[PDB]
């Protein structure tokens, strides 16, 4: 999981 | 369910031990990620061996647990069930699009969901059922009205008390609510289960309303899908920037997980953080990241 674009 | 004796969990063992050797196939291609079914039957032993050693001496409380002999009854029944359906599918549990393959893929998200739900009730072995956290004030109040400081009850009884607070349509619509409640698929909810769905879904005074437009109504919602499946999923939308779906984190069960196409060229996954689903919905649209819900070109209207 990756950071809220 | 019947009475749980030590004899019945080492028939289980015995059972997912045999659910452990057909999925070390190495035709099966299975991939080192949640949920991992040879990651989670070990996991499952060794917790159930932990509430054991807990309970020595007093094994006559642990059989007597509503909550404990409805989760042996479905985890034998799941364990005989990846056994059928390995018998029954032969061959075609190794092609990665056939309907077996996706049915034991379902069933490595339920044995991941069973889980979860058996460590929030035994966290150390012990149970504390009735002293669950539900996560939402709102929601909180609703159980202990309905339901007092019970761990799990019938679906049924579940449908008949939300009806009385928030209306439930029509039978399918009931039929649809069950399906995405019931995360261990065992026609029972848990206090564990009811929480997950009430935190999704939050918040509680627009609960159903929520739910139909984030999930009964919405393309881009995909229920019991893995974080592999959402990138394979996306796959064919590649070059279509903005594609989006969307779906329950397998591993921070009752936070939501976004995986999108990015306009660069990449799949990424993501899981809101301080703030509801549908902001983060409509956030996403405005600036550009989630256009297209399955790929498709219409996009619902949340801001509503
Ligand atoms: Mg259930």
């Amino acid at each position: 999981y990756t950071p809220e674009p | 369910p019947g009475t749980v004796d030590k004899k019945m969990v080492e028939k289980c063992w015995k059972l997912m031990d045999k659910v452990v050797r057909l999925c070390q196939n190495p035709k099966l291609a299975l991939k080192n990620s949640p949920p991992y079914i040879l990651d989670l039957l070990p996991d499952t032993y060794q917790h159930l061996r932990t509430i054991l050693s807990r309970y020595e001496g007093k094994m006559e409380t642990l059989g007597e647990n509503e909550y404990f002999r409805v989760f042996m009854e479905n985890l034998m029944k799941k364990t005989k069930q990846t056994i059928s359906l390995f018998k029954e599918g032969k061959e075609r549990m190794y092609e990665e699009n056939s309907q077996p393959r996706r049915n034991l893929t379902k069933l490595s998200l339920i044995f991941s969901h069973m889980l979860a739900e058996l460590k929030g009730i035994f966290p150390s072995g012990l149970f504390q059922g009735d002293t669950f956290r539900i996560t939402k004030a709102d929601a909180a109040e609703f159980w202990r009205k309905a339901f007092g400081e019970k761990t799990i009850v019938p679906w049924k009884s579940f449908r008949q008390a939300l009806h009385e607070v928030h209306p439930i349509s029509s039978g399918l619509e009931a039929m649809a609510l069950k399906s995405t409640i019931d995360l261990t698929c065992n026609d029972y909810i848990s206090v564990f289960e009811f929480d997950i769905f009430t935190r999704l879904f939050q918040p509680w005074s627009s609960l159903l309303r929520n739910w139909n437009s984030l999930a009964v109504t919405h393309p881009g919602y995909m229920a019991f899908l893995t974080y592999d499946e959402v990138k394979a999923r996306l796959q064919k939308f590649i070059h279509k920037p903005g594609s989006y779906i969307f779906r329950l984190s397998c591993t921070r069960l009752g936070q939501w997980a976004i995986g999108y196409v990015t306009a660069d060229g990449n799949i990424l996954q993501t899981i809101p953080h301080n703030k509801p689903l549908f902001q983060a919905l409509i956030d996403g649209f405005r600036e550009g990241f989630y256009l297209f819900p399955d790929g498709r070109n219409q996009n619902p209207d949340l801001t509503g």
